[PDB]
């Protein structure tokens, strides 16, 4: 059994509506949906958490004045079942706000960190959906990465654009996005060289990606 | 830049 956090910004950015027929927001909510209803129609015994980062209200248990603000546990590291379901469409709406994301990251490791606790998994996994518009502070991010790698936690990223070789002509991403997409390759790095940044994937990949990984001994 | 608190377990040497 894997346990899995969906690391999900809902963002006001994510709501802006301009490619396709769905907005970012959107089209994430939907692959995470779709991921979901997989693994309870399959019986899968992994179990899997879903935090939102960009909610207008707080709910973590870091969260305090000034710390880990907009970021709100959805469901904990459960094994999704038919009910969960209907309570992600319901309660998976868009933020008012932006949030920091590398807090999000910390909140989703802390969750891991307690509610993993004396049982034993083939993998501890976070997957990140965001379109990377918020700010973000790297205070202690060294820490981050050194946490990740005792507890042995793997990072997926997902965008709702390309930002491989063949990412093609400009799509008018902001200094913040493209400040984003530089940290999430350097965290990629640091944790797993060359292949950690193949672990950056879109939208459009995340359904299939998301159980595809490198058997590593625990 | 913004100051974070981590957590105790993470800072545990």
């Amino acid at each position: 059994k894997s346990a899995v956090v969906l690391c999900m910004d809902v963002g006001l950015a994510m709501s802006h509506s301009n490619q396709g027929k769905e907005s970012p927001f959107e089209q994430a909510k939907k692959v995470m949906m779709l991921f979901l209803q997989r693994q309870v129609f399959a019986e899968s015994k992994d179990e899997i958490a879903v935090v939102l980062y960009g909610t207008d209200t707080t709910d973590n248990a870091l969260a305090r004045e000034d710390q880990y603000e907009n970021i709100s546990v959805h469901r904990h590291l459960m094994l999704p079942d038919f009910d969960l379901l209907e309570q992600i469409e319901n309660v998976v709406e868009p933020g008012s706000v932006q949030a920091d994301f590398l807090d999000a990251l910390i909140v989703s490791m802390d969750l891991l960190q307690k509610e993993t606790l004396g049982k034993k998994y083939t993998r501890l996994h976070i997957a990140v959906f965001s379109d990377l518009s918020s700010p973000f502070s790297v205070d202690q991010l060294e820490v981050i990465i050194a946490n990740l790698k005792k507890a042995e936690i793997t990072l997926q990223f997902f965008l709702p654009f390309s930002v491989d070789e063949g990412s093609g002509p400009g799509k008018g991403l902001s200094d913040q996005q493209k400040e984003g997409i530089e940290m999430v390759r350097k965290i990629m790095f640091s944790l797993d060289g060359e292949e950690g940044l193949s672990e950056v994937f879109t939208f459009r990949d995340a359904l299939e990606r998301l159980s595809i990984f490198k058997k590593i001994e625990r | 830049e913004r100051k974070r608190i981590l957590p105790t377990w993470m800072l545990a040497e």
